[PDB]
């Protein structure tokens, strides 16, 4: 959603908020029910939340900010709540991946900034599953 | 086997409980789920803290062998 500013936030956004936040919450909120009914507590599911640095810093993306900003609150809970043994949060970042605004990427990269092909940002999030990090997620 | 008695004798389930609970916590693996439906294969997951604690517990057993008096310390679990 684009072109949606504060007086345009309506149905399409209130819908998108559910695709991104309250159902990613009820995905995790509902693999635990299955983790916990079997009794599985040694095989936790690493979550990979796609986050971003865009928190209302860009223009009118709609309610795309407080959607992906209200996902780092998923650390105030892995320590607070009871689902720590079955889910392990591993936040990530939508950096600047080209594909899905594509004509100014070459512009920014002149500021000493890297932008990623999708196959490149593929590599990064995919290295977020490396057997090394998997433990690292599994302490904190 | 006994899972009928286990439903009846308070003094009996106090045994299968004190057993699986112990196995549940020391090898991540309960008999009461074994006997009531024998599975074909059993994978043991080594999750977070409880998981690592259980996996080292798996690797902590040693199969010795008599070789000319040598109490030869060798590993129970080679794939671990």
């Amino acid at each position: 959603e684009q072109g949606i500013e504060l007086e345009h936030i309506d149905s399409k956004s209130e819908f998108a908020h559910r695709i991104m936040l309250t159902n990613i919450l009820r995905m995790m909120g509902c693999v635990k029910k299955q983790k916990s009914a079997r009794g599985i507590e040694t095989r936790p599911a690493q979550v990979i939340l796609p986050m971003s640095p865009n928190h209302g810093t860009f223009g009118g993306d709609g309610m795309y900010s407080e959607s992906k900003l209200s996902l780092e609150t998923l650390f105030n809970r892995w320590h607070s709540e009871s689902w720590a043994n079955q889910l392990t949060v591993c936040g990530a970042i939508i950096g600047w991946t080209r594909g899905t605004n594509n004509i100014i990427a070459e512009g920014i990269e002149k500021m000493g900034v890297r932008t990623f092909s999708q196959k490149e940002m593929a590599f990064n999030l995919l290295g977020l599953l490396t057997p090394e990090v998997v433990e690292l997620c599994q302490k904190s | 086997m006994g899972m009928d008695l286990y439903k009846t004798s308070k003094a009996a389930q106090d045994v299968w409980n004190r057993a699986d609970n112990h196995f549940k916590d020391t090898y991540g693996f309960s008999i009461l789920d074994i006997v009531i439906n024998n599975p074909v294969n059993l994978t043991i997951h080594f999750g977070g803290e409880k998981g690592k604690r259980i996996r080292e517990n798996y690797s902590a057993m040693i199969f010795e062998t008599i070789v000319d008096g040598k109490l030869k310390t060798e590993k129970i679990f080679k794939e671990i």
